[PDB]
């Protein structure tokens, strides 16, 4: 703040140090779910790593 | 004109003690008398104040 020099009154204006805040949160659950009927697991799938895990 | 014996007039001086809660001021002399000098700011009036007493 600024005040006139040699002003007969001597009051000064205070300043408040106001701190603000904001929140960060976890809100999503990203997933990939695969169900294999036992027939598909036994016969169709021939290389689990290359054919299921990588996709 | 006044003619006086030395034991006619008694004069006593004492220097005030600088209080514990004050800015460390100096001590001055006036014709052999010791004078207490005190200084203190005035934030409300934004000005310094000084006193010199005995």
């Amino acid at each position: 703040n600024r005040r006139d020099l040699r002003d007969p009154d001597r009051t000064v204006i205070a300043s408040e140090l106001v701190e603000h805040s904001f929140g960060v949160t976890l809100d999503k659950h990203v997933y990939a779910a695969l169900k294999f009927t036992d027939e598909q697991r036994t016969l169709d799938i021939r290389d689990y790593t290359k054919q299921v895990l990588m996709p | 004109a006044y003619l006086w014996h030395r034991t006619a007039f008694i004069l006593a001086y004492r220097t005030p003690v600088v209080p514990e809660g004050a800015k460390a001021g100096a001590s001055f002399s006036a014709n052999g008398v010791a004078l207490r000098w005190l200084a203190d700011y005035d934030y409300s009036q934004l000005g310094d104040r000084t006193l010199l007493d005995v």
